[PDB]
């Protein structure tokens, strides 16, 4: 699954249950687990 | 407050920039083609 969290700013202490190899920034918020 | 409480708002799917885009491409239509009976294969034509 992709997890998404709308109010963390991954731009560049991250409250997100786990990070990954495809963590980047989007205008809705973080993405995690999703390719670009 | 309403974040602290559970109450969460969610972004609209088109954001303003492409509904302006909709709102362009439908006046530059009218303005070029002004398709009658519907929205098919514009057909040009002067506007006066
Ligand atoms: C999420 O966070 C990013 C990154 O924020 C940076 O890091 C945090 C910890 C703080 O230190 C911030 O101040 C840092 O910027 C935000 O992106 C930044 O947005 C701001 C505000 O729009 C941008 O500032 C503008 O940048 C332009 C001039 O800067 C020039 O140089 C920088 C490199 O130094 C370069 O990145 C930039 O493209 C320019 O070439 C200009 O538009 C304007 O004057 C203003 O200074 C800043 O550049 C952005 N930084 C990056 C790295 O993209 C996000 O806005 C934020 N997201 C949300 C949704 O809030």
């Amino acid at each position: 699954v992709a997890v998404l969290y709308q109010d963390v700013n991954c731009t560049d202490a991250w409250r997100i249950y786990s990070t990954g190899n495809n963590v980047f920034q989007t205008q809705a918020g973080c993405l995690i687990g999703a390719e670009h | 407050a309403q974040k602290f409480n559970g109450l969460t708002v969610l972004p609209p799917l088109l954001t303003d920039d492409m509904i302006a885009a909709y709102t362009a491409a439908l006046v530059s239509g009218t303005a070029t083609a002004g398709w009658t009976f519907g929205a098919g294969a514009a057909l040009q034509i002067p506007f006066a």
